[PDB]
Formats: structure tokens, sequence, C-alpha cells
RNA sequence: UUACGGCGGCCACAGCGGCAGGGAAACGCCCGGUCCCAUUCCGAACCCGGAAGCUAAGCCUGCCAGCGCCGAUGAUACUGCCCCUCCGGGUGGAAAAGUAGGACACCGCCGAACA
RNA sequence: UGCCUCCUAAAAUGUAACGGAGGCGCCCAAAGGUUCCCUCAACCUGGACGGCAAUCAGGUGGCGAGUGUAAAUGCACAAG
RNA sequence: GUUGCGUGGUUCACCGCGGAGGUAGAGCUACUGGAUGGCCGAUGGGUUACUGACGUCAGCCAAACUCCGA
């Protein structure tokens, strides 16, 4: 038998994606949006983060939005 | 930068042959740059073989 | 003041109002840069250039030139990514009028068997571009205190619209055309 | 085009410093707008774009303080320190409008510090 | 000419225009000069044979529940495999609008010597007003030597017609073997 | 027919299922042979197909392949178990939805080319049908 | 209220291009490099001091669908759930492309002229 | 055989096979922090040696270049 | 899964409202590739029946293509 094993492995899945939606409200600190990359943009009241993760800094709720074709996430206190 | 790295560049008096002079500015040590030939003594500035035979013929 | 911009702003300037039928007198041609490189591509290998093109160029042109880098690799000329291989300067306002003085009137009769810079020269817009062969058109260097010959192309550029209209301008400056 | 070039590039170089600066209700924001004649000011308040106060060069009060442009901007500066303050403001954030900082508008700067308002 | 008798459709949606089919209906619409569209079926074999014959053009005089209109045929929606009208799109005319139409192009000619004829198109868009004086444009190639194309121009188009197709298209091409 | 090269050199099978949405007219020629029915047409099937209408018409005409094989097939070695791997390119193939046209013919006489038309379909893996330019 | 100068909201229905017109204050080019400041070289730019020249360009206004952009109604594809041997049908959603068309943006605050 | 990226994976997350492709066991004392400024590749025309392509000047160019290193998501507002 | 003690509608279903997507489909002069027939033709080969780059006009395709998009 041909030892096709030359591609036999993969990472592991990493859990991105969007984890607070609009019209939900939140605490200070939460992770809303954990991405690579800015995907998704920081607004009025969300901070980026080190890794890209666009965190919560004040209690509210969620609402997507655009701002010049890149599209943010803002909380209205 | 331009403060002691451009070298020395004072008024120069330029003359030729001919008799043509003027004055402007260069950097020639010590202002007497002169000229063999000038934009007024040179050349494009101011501008068969049947004829053959009977020369020699 | 320079002998070539008083000569400019008298009859150089009213010449190209009934040559070329300006409307308004901000529309005349002047040249705004005189643009000198020498162009060392002998400088990947031994890379001296440091008394040769740059303090040549310091005495003809008048300050000091810029050592300008490569900007991608090519092998079959031996050339790496940021070596110097291009010495370049740039004359403004009053060396730039001392210095196409000192190149019609001085200098440029000095090319060896000299018979006219060709008029075909220009790019479609109206700036002018030609070469030169030696140092020694120039007064300033010396020959007997200089490493090995090398030439430089000289641009001239105007803001002129068109090639004909540049080409009156430097016509009435002092340029030679065959 | 000279005049086509400096204009694109100035409102690149506002648009630059305007990502980290914005200007509020309690902290507006001192926009300059430099020329070569005269040069302009406005408390703006983006939430709503909505100009608090102002001040200018074109006006005869500037128009006839002696000496250079420098000389006229220190006017202009003590203007809208005591035209904030007739409006409830005592700090804002300072704008460059896209120009370097240093000579007129470091004048007006300083003209405003030394007249209430405390950045 | 093209008399021909619409009615408006009751219930407009997928299940509805496959009742209508099986009733021998074609469902249509009818927009035009700004007005809100109507929603109308047609009578099915009536509306085959009216472009059969006729051309494909085909200048329809409606009757929209007793009102009178006049209507073009802009394109139908044929299905792939049972090649039937499924849709018509029908626009309206008042008696004269420079209209952008496209028309056949026939080819008239034998040629003489070892000559294949190519064709790339079969119509050319040309514009005219109402009632259709265009028909299919002639393009009589008399036979001649392979090395000579026939372009969008050197056509035989009449008058008050216009050609906005573009002057290049390439209808007749002849070349050797 | 083979493509000089593809990107992907061992790919899934593509799918059959849905009526063609392109393709589904004669757009170069006078007549063609419609497809209806499902099959995976090879590159021997096509070159086959191409020298049964070539051979009928034998001088004039013109005949047009709007279907090329760039999708390959996979196959393993001859007496293997289940599951070393996956196997090596070996077929080429063409994705034939119903509705698409294979082959389309302009020819002068009208019952040479609708003769010789059939004489593709019986090479071909299908049920197909002659349709014409309206 | 305006062939005015800023700052924003909005990010092509707003951009790109073509064609005409415009200078009261302003905006601009422009005139100079003594002064803070400046160029991997250059008062070109950045900066400062100016007001001899001009609407040529930027800018502003009017008009053009040309290249772009936006875009239904209808119908088909696809599909949730049921009935069905498949083919297909009932009920509930519904594109992309294309066509009719839209469109040379609209709105808020401050200053200057008018008032 | 552990870690990292894609697809399979059925529009949240997750998901197997001896299924389809590739990388990692580093490098950087600046390639980190900050402040200020800049816009590229490709192509067209002109230019001594100079060539398809060194350096120069001018057009056109809204991202096709670039990112220490694989791919994905990003990035021209720049993270270049 | 069962059972003791707590907590008490927090679970679940439907209708309404606010949300992120890149599958099916479709599209490609919107990118990376594959690709059929015309027209023009850089080069290459023997003055040019052979080669057909880059463009352009019609028709197409893709799990590792996406301007779109249920
Ligand atoms: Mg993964
Ligand atoms: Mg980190
Ligand atoms: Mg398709
Ligand atoms: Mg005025
Ligand atoms: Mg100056
Ligand atoms: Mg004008
Ligand atoms: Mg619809
Ligand atoms: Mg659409
Ligand atoms: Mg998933
Ligand atoms: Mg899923
Ligand atoms: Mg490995
Ligand atoms: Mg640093
Ligand atoms: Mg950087
Ligand atoms: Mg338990
Ligand atoms: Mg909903
Ligand atoms: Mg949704
Ligand atoms: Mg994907
Ligand atoms: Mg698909
Ligand atoms: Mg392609
Ligand atoms: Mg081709
Ligand atoms: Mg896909
Ligand atoms: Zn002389």
């Amino acid at each position: 038998g041909a030892s096709s094993s030359r591609n036999g492995r993969d990472s592991a899945a990493q859990r991105l994606g969007v984890k607070r939606y609009g019209g939900q409200v939140v605490k200070a600190g939460e992770i809303l949006v954990r991405q690579r990359g800015t995907k998704f943009h920081p607004g009025v009241n969300v901070g980026r983060g080190g890794d890209d993760t666009l965190f919560a800094k004040t209690a509210g709720a969620v609402e997507f939005g655009i701002k010049r074709g890149r599209k943010t996430v803002s909380i209205v206190g | 930068m331009k403060s002691d790295i451009h070298p020395a560049y004072e008024e120069t008096t330029v003359v030729c042959g001919c008799g043509n002079t003027f004055q402007t500015r260069s950097t020639k040590p010590g202002g007497r740059i002169v000229v063999e030939v000038c934009s007024q003594c040179h050349p494009f500035y101011t501008g068969g073989r049947v004829a053959r035979f009977e020369k020699r013929y | 003041q320079p002998r070539l911009k008083e000569r400019y702003r008298s009859e150089i300037r009213d010449a190209l109002r009934k040559q070329f039928g300006y409307g308004n007198v901000m529309q005349i041609p002047t040249v705004t840069k005189v643009v000198v490189n020498m162009g060392v591509g002998e400088a990947a290998r031994d890379a001296k250039l440091i008394n040769g093109a740059v303090n040549d160029l310091a005495l003809i042109t008048g300050q000091k030139p810029e050592v300008r880098r490569a900007r991608k690799s090519i092998a079959q000329f031996k050339l790496r990514e940021g070596m110097p291989v291009g010495v370049r300067v740039t004359l403004r306002g009053d060396r730039m009028w001392e210095f196409l003085d000192r190149l019609t009137s001085i200098a440029l009769p000095r090319i060896r068997d000299f018979r006219g810079l060709s008029p075909k020269q220009f790019d479609g817009v109206g700036n002018y571009t030609f070469g030169l062969a030696e140092q020694a058109v120039f007064h300033e260097v010396d020959v007997d205190k200089i490493d090995r010959v090398r030439g430089m192309d000289i641009n001239v550029v105007t803001s002129a619209a068109t090639d004909d209209e540049g080409r009156a301008l430097l016509r009435a400056l002092g340029f030679p055309f065959k | 085009s000279v005049s086509a070039t400096r204009r694109i590039s100035r409102l690149r170089r506002h648009t630059r410093l305007r990502k980290k600066l914005s200007g509020t209700a309690e902290r507006p924001r001192l926009v300059v707008h430099r020329s070569a004649r005269h040069i302009h000011v406005q408390l703006v308040n983006d939430l709503n774009g909505t100009t608090v106060a102002a001040a200018s060069s074109i006006e005869a009060d500037v128009r006839g303080v002696p000496g250079d442009k420098k000389a006229r901007s220190v006017r202009v500066g003590q203007l809208i320190a005591e035209r904030a303050k007739a409006a409830g403001i005592d700090t804002v954030v300072f704008d460059r409008g896209g120009y370097t900082y240093g000579g007129r508008i470091a004048a007006l700067a300083d003209a405003a510090r030394e007249n209430g308002l405390s950045f | 000419s093209n008399q021909l008798r619409v009615t408006v459709r009751t219930e407009t949606g997928k299940g509805a225009s496959r009742r209508a089919r099986r009733a021998g209906k074609i469902p249509a619409v009818l927009y035009g000069h700004g007005a809100e569209p109507q929603h109308l079926e047609l009578p099915g074999h009536d509306y085959a044979a009216v472009l059969r014959h006729s051309g494909t053009n085909a200048v329809l005089t409606l009757d929209i529940a007793g009102k009178e209109q006049l209507a073009l045929t802009k394109a139908l929606h044929i299905h792939p495999i049972r090649r039937t009208i499924q849709h018509a799109d029908l626009l309206v005319v008042r008696r004269g609008e420079k209209v952008v139409v496209e028309v056949s192009v026939v080819v008239e000619g034998q040629a003489g010597p070892d000559t294949l004829v190519t064709q790339e198109t079969n119509s050319i868009e040309i514009e005219a007003e109402a009632l259709s004086i265009p028909e299919q444009l002639t393009v009589s190639i008399e036979g001649a030597e392979p090395g000579t194309q026939l372009t969008a121009g050197q056509i035989a188009l009449p008058a008050g017609v216009s050609l906005i197709s573009d002057p290049d298209l390439l209808v007749v091409n002849v070349v050797k073997a | 027919l083979i493509p000089r090269k593809v990107k992907h050199r061992k790919q899934h099978h593509p799918r059959q299922r849905g009526i063609a949405s392109g393709g589904t007219t004669v757009n170069f020629g006078d007549y063609g042979i419609q497809a209806l029915e499902h099959a995976y047409v090879t590159n021997r099937q096509i070159e086959s197909a191409r020298i049964a209408i070539n051979r009928h018409i034998k001088r004039g005409g013109k005949v047009w392949i709007n279907i090329f094989p760039d999708r390959p097939l996979t196959k393993k070695p001859a007496e293997t178990r289940m599951g070393s791997g996956k196997g090596s390119p070996e077929w080429w193939v063409a994705n034939v939805k119903p509705g698409r046209v294979l082959f389309e013919l302009s020819y002068p006489n009208e019952g040479v080319a609708r003769a010789a038309l059939t004489r593709a379909i019986h090479k071909l893996p299908i049920k197909a049908r002659i349709i014409t330019r309206e």
C-alpha cells in the first residue's frame, strides 16, 4: 500500500466569531467579537485588544453599524 | 544641512579668449575662471564623384 | 541677481505671448528644476563612489548631492537592494539659473566634436533630457585630481504643456539645437 | 498643480490626527485654519457638530494690532480664551488642523494657556 | 394586425404561475413609460403563433379587460428542456419612440472559390420608432474572395433606422478551406 | 483534450444535480446536440464523437466543441485495500448537466448535418437530441 | 437670502471625466529667505516675513449618461416543512444575472456679505 | 504521533478517516515604545555607458505591490 | 439516568422586534486559476500558409476563486 499520509495533520479550532450579538446587554469587560485581524472595528466604548479581541469598556447594549466601509461594533451607554 | 556641508559658492568673474566676459557665481577657488572657448566664439553658434573627374583631367 | 533670470523676465517672457497666444500671464512657461545625476552602476562592485561621484557634483552643480540606494535586487547586474548606485542633486531658484547659464556659455561647447543637442529629446510634455560623457566639460573639476571618468544626464523640467511650447522656451534661453 | 497638492496633502494630515482626537461637550476641540493672510479658530464639539465659540483675524479688533503675523495670532488666542470662558469651557483638546505645530499656531496656543484654557 | 386578448392576474406567486401554465396561460408583466406595471396572463397558444409568424418583435395590440394598449415584446424566458415560453416582458409604445431592438441578420449569396463563410452573430441592435418598418437585414455577399471581412458598416440599413450597436461588429467572415 | 495546468490535482466528484443554466442555447453554429441527463463525459468520449462528425461530412463545415474536460477523477492501484490515501488522477471529466449543448455544427445541407450529429449521440453516455437555432 | 470661507454627519444615487462661467471680504497661486524653523540634496515641501501681479490652475456654480455606481415589479433557480416510487405537487420564504428606470448628491452648526 | 493555517465542515460555535494542501522547535537591541512625515507595483514617453529590468525626469495608476517567516483573516485611514 | 434538599417558570414552543454570517444557487472585463470560437498581432521559426504574447467581441467552468447572495 502506498503510504499516502503525506498530509494527515491539522491545528486546533480556535473558537473565533461573534460572541455577543446586537441588542444584548453586556457588562464592563465582556468580549464581543473574537477574531483574527480587524474584521470588525472598534467604535464607541469598545477597545480593540492585543490580539484584536474587541472587548467592552462600558455596560450597555451592543449595536453593529457601518463607518465608511469598515463595519464597527459600538455600545450605547 | 544648509550649514557647513556644502562647498564654497562665491561670485566668480569669467572671461574668454575672444574678449567676451560676464559675472556669475561658481565653486571655482579664487574667482578667476578662464576659458578658451565660449558661446560666442565657437562654431555651430555662428555658422560628388563626377566633379572630381574633371579636376584630375 | 543672475544674468539669465533678469534676461528671462526682459524679452523671453514677452516673446512667448506673441509666439503662443496666452490669455493670461500665469500661463507662460518657466523652468522649475534642473536635476543632475551620475548613476554609478559600477558600485555594486567595489562600493567606491564617495570621492568619486559625490565630490565632483559638489564642484560642478554647487551643493552636496543625494546618494540614492537601489530599490530591487537584480542578479544579472550583481546588484543587491540597499546599495548605492546613484548620486542625485536638484537645483532650484538662483542656483538653477546660474547653472543653466554656466552650462550653455562655457561648458556645453566643450563636448568633443560638438554639433548640437537633438530637439527630439522631449518626453511628450515639455521636459528636456540630454546626456554628457565626461567630467572635464565643466571647469570646476581638474582632470589631474580625479578618479575614472564618468558621465551624467541632466533633466530640465519646465511648466509648459506640450513639446514645441517647451522647445520654444529653451531655444531662447541658450540651448543649441540641430 | 502646487495648489491642488497642498490642499490634498493637508486634509490628509488633518484626517490622520482626527482618528485619535475628537473633542466633546465638556472638552471641545480648538480647530485652527491657517492661511497666508489670516488665521481662523473654532471650538467644534464633535457629537452633534455644533460650534460653541469662534474667532478669527478677519474682524476689526485683530486687524488693528501692530506687528507681524505672529502678533495677530496672540490676539486671536486671547479672544477665544475669553469667548470659551463665557460659555462654561475651561479645558479643550488642541487641533493642529494638519499644519505643523510651530510659529503662528504655537503662538495661538501659548496665548490661550495664559488666559484660562488648561491644555 | 396582431389582435390579442389578455386578463389581469388574480394572485401572483410561484404556485399560481404553475396553475396558470397548466391551464394554457403564460404569465407576463407590462411595464412602460414610468407607469406602474400591470401583471397579466397571456392566452398561451395564441401568443405562440403571433410571434412564430410576423417576426419576433411583433407589435401587439392588447385588450386589458376592454381597454386597448400597444406593446412590444422585450424579453422572453425559455425553459432549456421543454423549450416552451415561461414568462414574457412587454413594454408599451405610443406611436413612435426611439426604442432599442435587436433584429435578424441573414446572409444571401454563394462564394466561388474554396471559401468557408463564418458568422459571429445573427443580430445587430438598431433603433427605430413604432410599428416596425424594419425586418431582417439582408447582407448581400456577392461571392467575394476569402480575405474580405464584413463589418457592422457596409450594411443595407433602411431609412429612419440608426445603427447603435458598435461600428465594428464582424458579422460575416470568409477564410480559406 | 487535457489541460496544461490545474491548481488542484485531486478534487472531489462534481455534483450531478440540477438543470443547467449556462450554455443552454446554440450560440456558434446552426445545429447542436443538447444533453438530457446527467453524465460524466470524458475526453476519450469527446474525441470519439468529434471524429464521427468530421468523417461523415468529410469536407467543408465547421465543428464547435463548447465543452472541455478540466475536472479530474482519481483511481487507486489494482489490488488494494481501502484507505492508504487518495489515488492518482486517471480520467478527465467534463460535468454535463441536462440542457447543456455539447457539440455545435454549421453545414450547408440539412440531412447530412442531422445524420452526422446522430452518429455522435451514439458515442456519448447520455440521452440527447438535436436542436436548431430556432 | 446668495457663481462666499471653515468644521462635520454621510461614503459613488455623492466618484471619475468633458464643457462654459466666476473674484466685494475670504480662499488661492504668487513676491522674498534678515528672523524661530526646514530638506537622507534643493526656502520644492515644512516654516517665517510680505502684498507688485492673476483668476491660468485648485476651489465654487451651471449644464452633459459618455466611462462607473445604484436598481425594482415579474418570472426562474435554490430552499424550511408536508404529501410522494421517481418524475413532480401543496403550503411558506425567495435570490444572482438581466430589463424598465434612477442619478452630475442631500443635511446640520459657526464666520463673512446681503437684510 | 505535539503545536500553527486553509479546505472537507452542510452561511454561529464544534465535527471523523492511513481525506486534500502547506508550515513550526525561530529570528529582531530594532524588525520593540513613541512622535512626525510619505505612498506603492505594473505600464507609457524622454535619457551617457545602460541591455526586458540598476539610477533620473514627467505622465497614467485606489491598491493588482508590500508585511522577518506557512496559510487564512487583515491592512492604502495604513498594521506598508 | 435516578433520588434527597434548595431555587420557581428561569426551560420549551409560536408570533413580533433587534442581530452576525458566506452554504445552495448564481456570477466572473470584480480577483486567483482552467478554458472554446472569432478579430488584431508582440515575438519565434522557414520575403513569411508555421508560432499566436498582450488586448478585444460573443459563449463557459471551480471543495481550497468571490463584486454578490437566500
Ligand atoms: Mg483550523
Ligand atoms: Mg502579543
Ligand atoms: Mg453560469
Ligand atoms: Mg478679492
Ligand atoms: Mg518660495
Ligand atoms: Mg477659468
Ligand atoms: Mg424581486
Ligand atoms: Mg441585481
Ligand atoms: Mg462553521
Ligand atoms: Mg451549520
Ligand atoms: Mg512536516
Ligand atoms: Mg523606530
Ligand atoms: Mg510602519
Ligand atoms: Mg446527580
Ligand atoms: Mg428575524
Ligand atoms: Mg439573515
Ligand atoms: Mg470559504
Ligand atoms: Mg455551486
Ligand atoms: Mg481570467
Ligand atoms: Mg483565444
Ligand atoms: Mg463557492
Ligand atoms: Zn570667446
